[PDB]
RNA sequence: CCUGAGUAGCUCGGAAAACGUUAUUUUGAGUGAAUCUGCCCAGACCAUUGGGUAAGCCUAAAUACUAAUUAGUGACCGAUA
RNA sequence: AUGAGCAGGUUGAAGGUUGAGUAACAUCAACUGGAGGACCGAACCGACUCUCGUUGAAACGAUAGCGGAUGACUUGUGAUU
RNA sequence: UGGACCUAAGCUGAGGCUGAAAAGCGUAGGCGAUGGACAACAGGUUAAUAUUCCUGUACUUACAGUUAGACUGAUGGAGUG
RNA sequence: GGACUGUUUAACUAAAACACAACUCUAUGCCAAACCGUAAGGUGAUGUAUAUGGGGUGACACCUGCCCAGUGCUGGAAGGU
RNA sequence: CUACCCUUGGUUGUGUGCUGUUCUAAUUGGUAACUGUUAUCCAGUUUCAAGACAGUGUUAGGUGGGCAGUUUGACUGGGG
């Protein structure tokens, strides 16, 4: 839960927010398990070569990412047991090291309501339904909350993936795939009844309530303050510059580039992802 | 573009000659069981010689369909799957087929089957066409283990 | 390179025009065609043709 | 039997030809003939007629020049050149 | 990415224990606490200012201050656009 | 102290891919300390050297023969680093 | 006036400017939107909508009133083209 | 009665497109498995998903100061 704390500071007030983190997990300082840790480091928004291609990004602490099964199809039909909830610099999301009741350990996404010591299975085989255990969609029915879903067959839990994620069930296709979820950016979306995914939402939906409260808490993250279009030189954005502000120009402003960026359509209907399409949050299909 | 119908009468009423569609690529560069010869000589030289070679053809078509129709009744395959005590567990595809047949020194290809995945354990046997002429009938033992 | 094992053909190189015939640079590129190449090596692989040399060893039965 | 096949050509945008694309060459794209009887050429084309039969390869001679080896000459300069 | 630095001194918070108080609170008291884009203030960063110099000692300085001076830190090594 | 040890962001790059060419993407490798394990102290000495010249005070890991015991186990994996 | 601490035209102008937590609107479902080159390819990102990006406002609390006439943006079946 | 030509109903059917099918068999994949390999590059087989779609080239539409080059008169009691 988000909390305030007195700083004294004499420098203004702050509004920043923290959450506890120990009424619900543990080990705040870093004491990790070996072989299961990997280096990651940041571009900045640089490219390959160094040169910019994403705007302010930059000042990011260093972090190691934990090694996360996402497949999770190498190993299956061996129970798990949940050893620890760890927290994860590298994403919204928090990490689970669960063990195998063969003897081997790995990394999972952790969804909200799950404790440490439960046992979870992930199998193509209908299982339990407990938050956490993973089978085909043609085996779960309708009304639950699911997250961690692959768009490849076999190929890895990549959508809703972050913390407070959810799809809502919208029934399933004759043809034996295309399972309709409703998802949390207004689309609805037919998936592959092939593809697995995690069912239950993603821990910390209380993600909303953090409050960064300065500058200095956004930039360690790997935010970079960035100047307004208005503020740029007519040259580099031609939306303001010189002495006096100015309104802002023509209609439907320019980002840097001359593109719209408020109500221009940027998904085309040439590609074999238009057919799972049901609900496109302006309309129909 | 070719010309030259070959291997079977082409799914259509027809007889089984050098008549074909016009286009040239309707299935006959995307089917092995459409061959030809090249037109330039196949204008009046090669007309009995291919006349012939059709006979032949025919003939070394029935005899060796045959020829395999017996080998595949003692050749029976021979397999296993890894499952949760028959709870499935694994993949039954062409592709060990396939393997165990590049091992064997004989050649089985595409248009000798016609599934693209399938699936079952125990002693079963199998009926799959080939063409009009023959139709090739095994029997496979998949171990569940 | 955009072009063909057979002919390492290459785009050509014209003049673009307009109603008030404006000089711009320009090349058409050629369309070529990626197939499967029917031969006898060990393993058969995709490489590109140009459709009208495409014709002509469909014409000759090339493979 | 044959004398150089996606060949000459036709159509959309061009490039070279004195030409800013027309007789002539080619095509980025598509289509696509013919057989010495025929084919191409004869600044649109065509009749007759004239020439040659394209659609594979090569070649010294007359082709410019000096990093220079050397001999010779400068209405060439003479340490501001 | 690999490292270093912040002399010295203030300051008494959140947090947890205990007690008074209260049904439990709130409110207070003692204890760990030294947290804090916390403070003063060396070195250090910068130049917001006064003066001087203005073919200067210096192609931008001396100068007394100044804000920061445990972090929106500074610097070091190499690459980097 | 730097190499005959290894790695850092990163570079190059056998082969392979992209692009008229040049050249770029790009794998194994091969480089890449500013890091990591990495075996000596004191005193005397010259116009000019010092954990390096000299005196005492410890040795080091390789390589052999020699003495005795003993079976050892990586290139693979783990801990550690 | 700017909430604040802070960045800033090196060597004329340090802040009502910029940044800023946060609010708001919107595009974006993975080979994401998007960006870079041309292309492979790379970032976004070794990320997955509570995330990225852009526009506006810029402690704190409250409101932000009339309007789609023209333009932008979206959806569109009738008719002309 | 037989005949040249029709409007109008069914009518037979060719030659083309408009969509609705089905399939892969060309094609694509930054799905997965195996192999080179040991190598998340790349390549080959299978697989998965589409699939004659997409994408590319040809020719043209629509938007298109992101980007390029242009044009921006004279007299004038300065000039506007």
């Amino acid at each position: 839960p988000i909390k305030k704390i007195i700083s004294r500071s004499n420098s203004g007030i702050h509004h920043s927010t923290v959450i506890d983190y120990k009424k619900l997990l543990t080990t705040n300082k870093n004491k990790p398990e070996k072989s299961l840790l990997v280096t990651l480091k940041k571009h900045g928004g640089r490219n390959n070569q160094g040169k910019i291609t994403v705007r302010h990004q930059g000042g990011r602490n260093k972090r190691k990412y934990r090694i996360i099964d996402f497949k999770r199809t190498h190993y299956d039909n061996i129970e798990a047991t949940v050893k620890s909830i760890e927290y994860d610099p590298n994403r919204s999301c928090f990490v689970s090291l669960i063990t195998y009741a063969n003897g081997a350990k790995s990394y999972i996404i952790s969804p909200d309501g799950i404790k440490v010591g439960d046992k979870i299975l992930a199998s193509e085989h209908p299982i339990d339904i407990k938050p956490g255990f993973s089978m085909p969609l043609a085996f779960i029915p309708e009304g639950t909350q699911v997250h961690n879903i692959e768009l490849h067959p076999k190929g890895g839990g990549q959508i809703a993936r972050s913390a407070g994620s959810y799809a809502r069930i919208l029934g399933q296709d004759e043809t034996g795939k295309y399972v309709i979820l409703q998802l949390l950016s207004g689309e609805t979306r037919k998936f592959l009844k092939e593809c697995r995914a995690t069912v239950g939402v993603v821990s910390n939906l209380d993600h909303n309530l953090v409050v960064i409260g300065k500058a200095g808490r956004n930039r360690h993250r790997g935010i970079r303050p960035t100047v307004r279009g208005s503020a740029m030189n007519p040259n580099d954005h031609p939306h303001g510059g010189g002495e006096g502000r100015s309104p802002v120009g023509r209609d439907a402003p320019r980002t840097p580039w001359g593109k719209r960026h408020m109500g221009v359509k940027t998904r085309n209907m040439k590609k074999a992802s238009t057919n799972l399409i049901i609900r496109n949050r302006k309309g129909e299909q | 573009m070719k010309v030259i119908l070959k291997q079977d009468v082409s799914n259509l009423g027809k007889r089984f000659d050098v008549v074909d569609v016009k286009d040239g690529y309707a299935i006959h560069f995307l089917f092995p069981k459409k061959l030809a010869a090249p037109l330039t000589k196949k204008s009046l030289q090669d007309r009995d010689l291919f006349l012939k070679k059709q006979q032949e053809h025919y003939e070394i078509n029935k005899a060796l369909s045959h020829k395999l129709k017996e080998v595949i009744e003692q050749t029976e395959l021979h397999f296993s799957l890894k499952e949760h005590n028959g709870r499935p567990y694994g993949s039954i595809i062409t592709k060990q087929i396939i393997n165990q047949a590049h091992t064997k020194g004989m050649a089985l290809q595409k248009f000798m089957f016609k599934d693209n995945v399938r699936l079952g354990f125990g002693d079963h046997e199998i009926t799959l066409h080939i063409f009009e002429d023959t139709t090739a009938v095994l029997k496979v033992k998949v171990t569940p283990d | 390179a955009k072009k063909d094992q057979l002919t390492l053909r290459g785009p050509l190189y014209g003049n673009n025009r307009s109603h008030s015939k404006t000089i711009t640079r320009r090349k058409w590129n050629v369309n070529l065609q990626p197939c499967k190449v029917k031969t006898a090596d060990g393993k058969t692989t995709r490489i590109l043709v140009s459709t009208r040399t495409l014709r002509t060893l469909k014409k000759h039965n090339r493979l």
